[PDB]
């Protein structure tokens, strides 16, 4: 099982990098399968 | 030796105005609220000023609570906040 969310979002990390500091977007990127074969 | 002299004057004018320039509110597709997420995360972080600012003008809450880690839930905000990203992004993609 699973119980995977999609939702359109785009979480706005204010961030500090750079010369010149810029704020990205991203998401929340945790619980990988990475294929599957052996289930 | 005695003199007269009585002066009254009052004036006023200012009706010289125009700003009132309504939000359409369409309805946005769900097909659109992935397209504008894709639209603007090809779009840089200094052109996410703009983005980001008119989803902590609308939304409050965020504002307060997550300055850093800010969820545009595209597919949940207001048509209305969708249209001012829908202004933005193709004012910066359609030159001229």
């Amino acid at each position: 099982e699973f119980t995977g969310s999609p939702e359109i979002k785009l979480k706005i990390t204010k961030t500090i990098q750079n010369g010149r500091e810029l704020f990205e977007s991203s998401l929340c990127g945790d619980l990988l399968n990475e294929v599957q074969a052996s289930e | 030796h005695h003199h007269h002299h009585h002066s009254h004057m009052g004036k006023q004018a200012s009706a010289s105005y125009d700003s009132e320039e309504e939000e359409e509110g369409l309805p946005m597709s769900y097909d659109e609220k992935r397209q504008l997420s894709l639209d603007i995360n090809r779009l840089p972080g200094e052109k996410l000023g703009r983005v980001v600012h008119i989803i902590q003008s609308r939304e409050p809450s965020l504002r307060d609570s997550n300055p850093d880690e800010i969820e545009i839930d595209f597919e949940t905000l207001k048509p209305t906040t969708l249209r001012e990203l829908e202004r933005y992004v193709k004012s910066c993609l359609q030159k001229k």
